[PDB]
């Protein structure tokens, strides 16, 4: 499987592909690996339905915990420790990447945040535009290495993930491609100073069309 | 000394500091709940959400209360997590609020002067009346069905809402029935007020403050 | 330590004297729970296993944490053994153990009066048996009807008259609320009903108790 | 063993074998795997007897715990929740399928539900409309798959559920297939707006000696 | 044994004792707080830095709130390590020192003749007002938004104040005020800090020697 | 009554210091000087805490000589864990005061001592010394000049506030001592005497018995 | 609880004790220390050996100080074990007594009825005075140069060694001395006699009982 | 990965890369493996980004918590007893200091390294590296030392010693002048410790660079 | 690496060489392994730097912490005892060699007391006169078997001590020989009734220069 991410001015963007296999077989296409976890985060694991869920849900209770608690949300760095400290919990596996949006960071264009997780449980705030997680990922980081310099905007954002993600199911038998006969397609969050939100099926579908006909 | 007496010992002990302390209105309007306190701090709170469609209201002595906001809100995530979201209600907590204190009040050498209100709203596009629970020094709970009143000199703040209080009355409308009665036993720089809004899709629990709250009183 | 033992005694008599009025009886089809309550959502009365049944009088926060208690110990019981092996004995017993080391370690003694109800099992024959629990851990068992809270000598006297066994649903309610008195807006009412194949609990409310009344 | 379950318009069906194995010889005949848990689940584990029952009689004193303590059900999110506790906390093996209706649903005749259990323990709702366990569930899926087309009620979904427990059977040896000799058949749970229901023994033997009569 | 008498005589012995030791004052300027406290000592402090922004004077007995003063760096520092640096605030402190005191209050044989007072100055580059909290010895919280007096004889110095407070003073004067206030009730004398707000990070700085005579 | 029950633990204490033997610790020019009333050869008022950290103290034996067995202990582990130079006399009055205060409050008998702690500067440096005294109930306090701790006190106190001349010679600091404590024969047989020798490279408690103190006498 | 109160009374009811029981005298002689208790007793003993050079007596309640006893040997033998023989000394076991004795009295519900005597003579070939400690039911311990009578009426006895000991005495002139002490306040058959020999090499207790004994009575 | 120190009259400079790798594969471009510990210390792991902050940052708070409760900052051998106890309690640390309280301000710049078991050594040659170019680094400072001058120069020879284990070890990162990424750098002296700013390490980089070709 | 240790009359002398090694590379040329513990003992380590000073450090608070508590120090037996304990603790690795001085032994002249440790943590007290530890010293040994007869005093038992550590040195990679391009030589300590003294450097550097002559 395939999660990725990317900043755009203002923004970032998260897409997941749908797809859980077991050896070679096909257990699932309809696989939901990307979620918000607060107002300006999202979580996305390159593992089963239940593990991406699962950690999404204590991630979220634990943010929302603390604003109830506290009164005001943790700041961004505050929302790492905290899922760094989950990570290495669990270890002592697939590794989640965190898409987010600094609300109290001085430049707003570029208050878009990516972070990933190493083997061994450590954080690292992703400073180059994109990242990748899974069985796909440098597939879909070669892809978006060449397409990067598209994204200008939150829309061109949401078009490159969808074309790194069909990149990575063009060489990786284990990640999903836009499954036309069935309707199915990758799932998106998009994250700006507005909040974030789950983006429209059918926009990624029109997205994912596109695609098709352009290299047909 | 006796135990019948004991008792007495601490609800006067009890009674006498939630009177001494600032009052808190809690009541029914059409949008869900409306919350209003006589605060002068902006930063020591009063008023509080507890999960998505309960809030939570107290008066008397701050440390108490707030230990007892923490301790709520800690319970209520703890079961929505083992259960489900739906399971956290309003008489949930205001039951768990009714046996803690009511602990507290024997089993601790001072009781708690404090009165807590418990109020929940119907959940997104659903019908069903604001639910609103007194949880008192002593572990007593009452179901109110229209307001609640906390702390200081209850008496006179209850009659004054009586003669004003209109049942789904506007948000504009509750909060100047709210302020007046507390008028009777105070603008953005004395007031914290908020509303457990029941057309808000998961946390009805909205601040109004500020320029907002101005524009309103 | 005597002056104790009557202080508190005193003290739990108080509390139970203070709350409304609950009423437990046998009827022909199984047991009847009729009780003062104009709450909505404040249950007096519970199901507790499967013929077992739950009334209680007196503050609400103590007698609901008797209740949770006695549904935990019956769940873990029946899993732990079978089914059957959940009684009503069993619970009052486990009662009696709880409210007297209540009555004997904490502070204040718990201000409340229980009553678990056991009928049949379906298809078979055995008297309802009631029992009553009070705040020290005295357990009596009563063969006709338990009445607890308020003041219980008018409610008992009342039913110690007009007590017919063997009487039907309509006419159990109605010597029931008769009693109390010595609407449906200040009342909870449910049946251990013994013709049920397993839950025997049933709640009689809303348009269905009107009727009957 | 097998395990088969299938959504239909309206409710929700699940079917089990009858046998279990030791090694190649046959040591059950009448395993009985599939239990009504409450008024609107049902549990089925591909394993013995007791792995089967034991777990479903753990996860029905659970679910009517709760009930008689809070007054009303859990959600149907919160049955899986209790569900995947009691299943993570046992792998500290078979793996249940649960069948269940949501009573709360929007749209009654998609409130069916079916959730499984992966390898770590893991959850999944299931969105293709069948789903099977044990080892014939490639047989009986890809049987379902052909034939998931013709369900448009309980009566076909059911036919199509024992028809899945046929082919497994047919394929897998240790799966059970029909046994009109000793007159037994695949047990079955349909449930529905109504409730749970045991499917009467008489229905699933005129299913199976009509798949037998037409494959002849 | 009476609750009502036993919670008078504590409060009585509590009160005896705070008003039996040295003042303290602590008040709102222009570059922050301002702490002066009469301390011929000069080793046993009763000034100190808690956190980043915030900061610490009592008033009483000295192995008493010394106590506090370390309980509160160690609370800090777990929480801010935890959480994120911005999660310690003067409101938190405050809390966790009113939850301590109560505590004493009820359980521990003779309550702490102590009265606290926690500062907070805002962020380097943000405009917050000064907070400034006062603890007593029974955990009663109290916001002040001006100035907060603690130990000795408490009313000559706080009306001395009532009448000589200035919003916006400036070093210099805000200092006068509050030495001519205490005196209402020099360098070898006092001890004073303050909480500057224009500092980076670290808001705490020590007033002594000659650059104190200086500014007196 | 909790106020009572506090001034009594305070008499109890205060007697047994009155009913021992005194002590007195002063600042002179090579550092500290301590002497006591000690006819004990074996059982000691004086010794070293740490490099130059020293320790006196009046009152009962089994107490005070456990409190300076905990102190050792404290500054033993402290020094390893951190660096030597984190030891200092502050931090062990302090960890006294913490100590007394606890045993006083909690206990069910207070500790019928007194203690001081003094500490001169590292070699080669110039700081001026320090003395602290712990007093039963926790309170320190910080004396610039000199100790006086066990029996009667203030005829030994004001034969000092008197007799103290600062930056004295040691043969100097020893007789003035020695006065002020007659006060309250005095020869080596009954003396324990020792100094924090702020000239010592490491070590700075040393003890001046035998024909070495006859000398300055 | 008035501490005042507690502490006299716990007082009262160890020094009665004490004085209802016999009497155990401990003097410094030329070969060492010598013990002699009036014990009518051929198996319960109130004079042993604790270590090498240190050895032990005690009057009042014998369940009481023979556990004390007991407890002595066995830190005495994991001291030593754990550094060296030479760490166990008479100092060293009084003050565990004194520790020990003073929570017991702080701590338990009845104080020890017990006065215990600790000694210690010179190592083989060495010359050092002898040492005597005293160790009261409260955790008091007194340094005693030449004798230490416990237990029964203390005074006449006292006062009794005050003008008959004489320093340096051989063991037949002090054990008479001793005898004649106990009778102002009796044979082998009434009495328990041990020394703490100073020329032993390495265990310097040893009991002289009956024919030895009358031979030097 | 490599991280050096040197010492220079009057302070020490720590460099490190900027690379971190899985296998043969290119992870990190950017990785920050020295940082400011306190005013007078920074330390320095070969390892990855967050291993790097996180022990930095955790080292940090130890520090500033005894300042706190103390009142004074711990002694430089204090420091170093912390920083050991932490490195033994848990890859290995490069710690580079200065020593307000040392008698020679000239020379009291410090280096600690750690050794495989957790053990800590005070360097006296002028230099250290660790990581996986840290023979090459230290093999290239053994050669340019002695144009070690100053605080300039210190910088120079750390930017050209990570510049030859670059050169020759593909774990560790050279100068990407296609990105604009160059090596981190803190100096330390008695004014405290100051990140190096990274136009001034880019110029170092460039010169070493034209020298070369 | 290489620790001797030698007895003369009046004394004793304990020396170690100054390398490190990890593997076949050299990490340290000024590894001080030798270290004074009180006034009476030395401990040497033929082990790293930290270890060497850790445990020496470790060592010597427990002796003075002994002298402080009790107000004599140990007697030597009873310093072997609770090294042997030390020893022992950390076993459950290189051994120590204690160098030391019986100041309470009847014969000064033969009061030097030299004690070494085996793999399994036990204490041996050396009677012929000198030992070695270390990867060197069997070489060490060798050499002052041959060279112990010219021991008459401090002196010329210093020279013994410097001249084994060479031969060490000349057939052992692993210790370190005297390196006179950076005027490193080995350390050394003597100890005799005056105390435990460190040898100058300055003495130590004639020696190896006076050896390195009559070799060549």
């Amino acid at each position: 499987x395939t999660i990725v991410a990317l900043k755009y001015p203002g923004g970032v963007v998260m897409a997941g592909d749908r797809r859980s296999t077991q050896g070679n077989m096909i257990s699932g296409r309809d696989v939901r690996k990307v979620y918000i976890t607060d107002d300006y985060t999202a979580t996305g694991i390159a593992g089963t339905a239940a593990v991406a869920v699962e950690f999404a849900r204590l991630y979220a209770v634990e943010l929302e915990h603390y604003e109830k608690l506290e009164g005001v949300p943790l700041t961004f760095a505050g929302k790492i420790n905290r899922l760094a400290i989950m990570v290495r919990g669990n270890l002592a596996l697939a590794l989640p990447l965190l898409a987010g949006y600094d609300i109290h960071a001085s430049d707003p264009q570029s208050a878009g945040r990516i972070v990933s997780f190493d083997a061994a449980g450590g954080w690292n705030i992703e400073e180059e535009g994109y990242q990748a997680v899974g069985s796909g990922s440098l597939f879909a980081k070669s892809s978006m290495k060449k397409l990067y310099s598209q994204v200008t905007d939150g829309d061109s954002g949401l078009r490159v993930a969808v074309e790194a993600l069909y990149d990575a199911a063009d060489d990786d038998s284990a990640t999903g491609g836009p499954d036309l006969v069935r309707g199915i397609f990758p799932t998106a969050v998009i994250i700006d100073a507005d909040g974030a939100v789950d983006v429209p099926e059918s926009r990624i579908a029109e997205l994912a069309r596109a695609i098709i006909e352009s290299r047909s | 000394i006796s135990p019948e007496q004991a008792m007495r010992e601490r609800s006067e002990l009890a009674r006498k500091g939630i009177a001494r302390a600032k009052s808190v209105v809690a009541l029914a309007y059409a949008g869900g709940v409306l919350f209003v306190a006589e605060n002068p701090s902006r930063s020591l709170q009063k008023i509080s959400e507890l999960y998505d469609r309960v809030g939570f209201a107290a008066a008397g002595k701050f440390n108490e209360f707030d230990n007892l906001r923490r301790g709520g809100i800690q319970f209520a995530d703890t079961r929505g997590y083992a259960y489900d979201r739906r399971d956290v209600t309003g008489r949930q907590l205001a039951n768990v609020y009714a046996q803690t204190l009511g602990t507290i009040f024997t089993e601790q050498a001072k009781p708690y002067e404090v009165e807590l209100c418990v109020a929940e709203v119907a959940h997104y596009g659903e019908t069903k009346r604001p639910e609103l629970y007194r949880i008192t020094y002593d572990g007593s709970i009452a179901d109110e069905p229209h307001f609640v009143v906390m702390g200081g000199t209850t008496e006179p703040i209850a009659n004054a809402l009586k003669e004003s209080y209109a049942e789904n009355a506007s948000l504009t409308d509750a909060l100047r029935i709210a302020v007046a009665a507390l008028r009777a036993g105070l603008g953005v720089a004395s007031l914290e007020v908020a509303v457990l809004d029941a057309n808000r899709p998961r946390r009805a629990f909205r601040r109004i403050t500020g320029s907002a709250l101005q524009a309103l009183l």
